């Protein structure tokens, strides 16, 4: 079991 | 001290969340580079303090967990408590 995964910011455009 | 470092921008998600754009390395991060603080070993932090870069999240559905924005990790255990525990 694991917490919510890391939520990254929008990818570099 | 308003300006971002040279070749940085800041922008917003559709949810209105700010993030930072580093054109030097072609990366993005939730961390404001203007707000960076000295690193500290987690065990050297006080009980109710988190090291720089960490965020405590209280999720209504998934409960409390900790987010490390430097290394992009998430974990259940408080990292300061964890470090003290493992070194104790």
């Amino acid at each position: 079991d694991r917490p919510p995964p890391y939520v990254a910011p929008p990818s570099y455009e | 001290s308003d300006p971002l470092p040279d070749n940085w921008e800041m922008a917003y998600t559709e949810k209105g969340e700010v993030y930072f754009i580093d054109h030097n390395t072609k990366t993005t991060s939730w961390l404001d580079p203007r707000l960076a603080k000295k690193a500290k070993p987690p065990e050297e932090c006080k009980e109710n303090e988190l090291p720089y870069g960490w965020e405590k999240i209280d999720d209504p559905i998934y409960g409390t967990y900790y987010v490390d924005h430097i290394n992009r990790r998430t974990q259940f255990e408080n990292p300061v408590l964890e470090a003290k525990r493992k070194l104790q």
